[PDB]
């Protein structure tokens, strides 16, 4: 009965190349072919949902709704509604999301910390910790790049937004890479791509290798006792 | 009061015997040689030939310079090498110019 | 907008200049900008001899109001001097106490504008002493010159025209190579033309040394 | 007579953030009865078109309807023409705009190279020049951000691509950006931002800084004696 | 049937030692109707059109054209015009081609740049850049060499040179070298020239190895001996 909008999020946006709107069902009693579709502010009608979820044991339904729409709509504040028609249905339902205002844009900050020297001499893995740190609003997709080729979500896990102890509007984030110490004794990039609404191009790297910082390491070897006098 | 010594450019030594009068009283006045060397880091074995390897061990002996395996280019002097050129399948000679600035028609 | 040679000869520390924020404006902003004692180069080393000792006071007196408008609102167009985080520097250390005063509202080079009028430095190489008259324009002066668009053009004819004079008035076509100031003397006129009518009648009254310089080249 | 069909580039895309189509007619007069419609294989032309430019002294107009379409639709090819039927030519002209499939993807490897020491020494002014190589599209777009502000593009030059001998299938280009040695000696990182199709995220970054390029190990060895 | 007048590449001038024009059409039948004179500023023609090339994988049409004319007299400003009266084209037509006035002359600073680091790292390749900056006039020739040895022109490709955003006079060229890291580990030296008008000799020359571009390691054994050396 009671449905659920899902705004896309800056991940599904930036992750896919495309904007997905799905509407959710829950507490629904199963049935087959079930009829859900978003409205726009014109109400133009919706692409054909598909990969609507099967019936599931518990007596409740997912009908799923997708729609694919052109960013520029989306970010430039026109709202969407769900409306769910159906038999089961007493009556349609109406839920409106749009794009989130108001909340002042500001640059992320990604500073990346290279592992900590104790966690080399364990010699069992290496955690490159990239720092997502200063950025506005709480929506922030961290993403892990090794010789310019995407590595596994598996091996990186990324922290969700949290606020920051210094100013209000500001959050932080975390995400750590955690490689064998064999991989990391070798240089390799290991860059930490971050992508935020307020950044210039929407994206950011920090490149990290063995290499990265290594203060010059003078060795003036001077012998002076061949003076005699 | 510096009294320059010497001045070699290849081997950049300015060892300058300056006498320095010693606090108020002199008959203790100290005479020191200061040997200030500006070793290139950067220049070839053979300056001339820039092909040549670079220049891991630089030798000072004082005696020499005092009364060559030059190290750095003089201002005054042009150090230069001929240079093989192809155009159009022609390989024409021509002199270079290691140091441009200091090598104007003058 | 023809930028003068305010590009190299403020000579801003590197802590200012470069993207590393400032600890304390109290102690740092305060010390770095009286850093630019090296604002002091003019008859330290090129006004020395080159012109009369009245000018490289001039020349400071420039700089001052240059410094004084980098730190509000200049018209550089560079991330180190203008749409730069200089300015913004001194408005985050501001801020971070409590909103006490704008940049804008006092130092302004207005609460501190005294600092030390770059004397020091002209004092430092120099070592010429500056007259009573001389030391109140590199100190704070009422009159702030119109926000550079009408100094800077006013330190053009003071040099960079007056001494192409002197030289025509001292081969009559590198005589006639001193025209090419005259048609940047359109794009800077039109730029005027955004008081006084145009530029000339500024160049003949509000200025002192500007009547001497020749008012159209015209070839 | 003709009208020739201008597809915003992938640099123009990118600078102005939203796909604009515009087909402009050359060598024709304005005539009654002047259609634009952008045109897909599906028929669906019902974007809306807007700021008609007038006739053009030399029969140059451009007639253009701005429309605002996703970047993956049209990497897709839809192949948008702008019908256009005139009195003195009853039969329409297309102008097909895509994205021709046969044109490979190859990320480019950009590396910034950092200013020759040779300039610093001279210390006048530091050069820093970006490589882009290994693109297949002609389409790449650099900008320079330094302090992480974009800066103008009057500062940098990027030579336009050029074919790489070396490698048929992949193109090359640089960028140089010239800044004054007490601005480079400051500390500043300049990051080489380099816009792309091939990229796996569109956009890639380089920083360069102060010390990019040191000896990572001085190791001198004073030998001082007292005789031959 | 597109004919361009070529303006004299300073390569010409210098390395051959002479000045030669050529405004050579394309992409047209053959007749054999071209009668190209290279009319001066003067009534005068200094030259015709010699050493015709017809012979090409395409056998279209190829007329070149020639002017042996003093170097001297190309910088006095003179004008020379080529003109073709092929029936191909619809009509006659002349190509003045000139002395540019007035250019200023400033050194060409050749700067020689390593492969970045990450790009040995890379292990493929490793790519050298010639960097020629400050130059005027826009005109310049960039070659390269490895002990002595020129490398072919393929493998060294040049740019076209572009204005110089801080000084409007002055250019920049760019050129880049690539080759195997494994010729980049070994050591060994490339050398790039530049053969430009403003130059002492007009010919320049900058080397660099692995031990000397940015490299990790300075590898010093100062040694000084009879540090006293009266005398
Ligand atoms: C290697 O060093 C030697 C001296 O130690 C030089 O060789 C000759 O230098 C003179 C100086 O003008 C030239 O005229 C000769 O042509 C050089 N020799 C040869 C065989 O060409 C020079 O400094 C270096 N050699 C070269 C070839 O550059
Ligand atoms: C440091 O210098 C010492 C003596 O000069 C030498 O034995 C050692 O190998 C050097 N270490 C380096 C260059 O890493
Ligand atoms: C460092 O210098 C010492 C003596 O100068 C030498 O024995 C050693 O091989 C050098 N090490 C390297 C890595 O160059
Ligand atoms: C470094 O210098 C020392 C002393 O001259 C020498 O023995 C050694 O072979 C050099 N090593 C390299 C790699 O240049």
């Amino acid at each position: 009965i009671r449905v659920f909008a899902i705004p896309p999020s800056f991940a599904s946006i930036f992750l896919t190349k495309s904007t997905k709107l799905t509407c959710l069902v829950t507490d629904l009693t199963t049935y087959d072919s079930v009829t859900i579709s978003w409205t726009r502010q014109n109400g133009e009608a919706v692409k054909t949902h598909t990969n609507i979820s099967e019936s599931h044991p518990n007596a409740t339904f997912s009908a799923v709704g997708e729609a694919s729409i052109c960013e520029d709509d989306w970010n430039s504040g026109e709202r969407f509604t769900c409306t769910v028609t159906h038999t089961d249905l007493p009556s349609p339902l109406k839920q409106t999301i749009s794009r989130p205002k108001g909340v002042a844009l500001h640059r992320p900050d990604v500073y990346l910390l290279p592992p900590a020297r104790e966690q080399l001499n364990l010699r069992e893995s290496a955690t490159i910790t990239c720092l997502v740190t200063g950025f506005s609003p709480a929506d922030v997709f961290v993403q892990w790049m090794q010789r310019g080729q995407p590595l596994s979500p598996e091996k990186y896990v990324t922290s969700a937004p949290m606020p920051e102890p210094q100013a209000p509007g500001r959050y932080f984030a975390h995400s750590i890479l955690t490689v064998s110490e064999e991989e990391w004794n070798t240089g390799e990039t290991y860059t930490c791509v971050v992508a935020h609404e307020a950044l210039p191009n929407r994206v950011t790297e920090r490149t990290v290798d063995k290499s990265t910082g290594k203060p010059t390491l003078y060795n003036v070897s001077l012998v002076m006792s061949d003076t005699a006098g | 009061e510096r009294i320059v010594l010497v001045d070699n450019k290849c081997k950049c030594a300015r060892i300058t015997s300056r006498i320095i009068r010693s606090s108020e009283d002199p008959n203790e006045d100290i005479v020191e040689r200061n040997i200030r060397i500006i070793v290139p880091l950067n220049n070839r074995e053979n300056i001339s030939d820039p092909t040549s390897p670079l220049r891991t061990r630089f030798v000072y002996h004082l005696s020499d310079l005092c009364k060559e395996t030059c190290y750095t280019y003089d201002r005054n002097k042009c150090y230069t090498a001929v240079v093989p050129l192809v155009y159009g399948g022609e390989t024409k000679m021509v002199e270079t110019a290691l140091t441009p600035d200091a090598c104007y028609p003058d | 907008v023809l930028i003068p040679p305010r590009r190299r000869q403020l000579c801003f520390s590197r802590i200012v200049r470069g993207p590393a924020n400032l600890r304390s404006l109290n102690e740092f902003k305060e010390e770095i900008l009286k850093g630019a004692q090296s604002e002091g180069k003019f008859l330290g080393n090129y006004y020395k001899e080159h012109k009369d000792k009245e000018k490289a006071l001039e020349a400071m007196k420039n700089s001052f109001y240059d410094y004084e408008d980098i730190i509000k609102g200049t018209d550089m167009l560079t991330n180190i001097e203008f749409k730069d985080i200089k300015i913004k520097l001194d408005r985050l250390l501001e801020k971070e106490t409590n909103n006490t005063k704008k940049a804008e509202d006092w130092w302004k080079t207005n609460k501190k504008s005294i600092w030390n009028a770059m004397l020091c430095g002209y004092k430092k190489s120099g070592n010429k002493i500056i007259d009573p008259s001389w030391c109140t324009i590199p100190t704070t002066e009422t009159p702030p010159q119109f926000l550079r668009w009408i100094k800077e053009w006013g330190t053009n004819v003071c040099i960079q025209k007056q001494e192409h004079k002197e030289y025509v008035k001292s081969c009559t076509s590198e005589i006639k190579k001193y025209q090419e100031w005259s048609r940047k003397r359109s794009i800077r006129w039109e730029t005027i033309s955004k008081k006084e009518p145009d530029a000339n009648t500024y160049l003949r009254e509000h200025c002192s040394k500007c009547p001497c310089g020749f008012n159209d080249m015209e070839e």
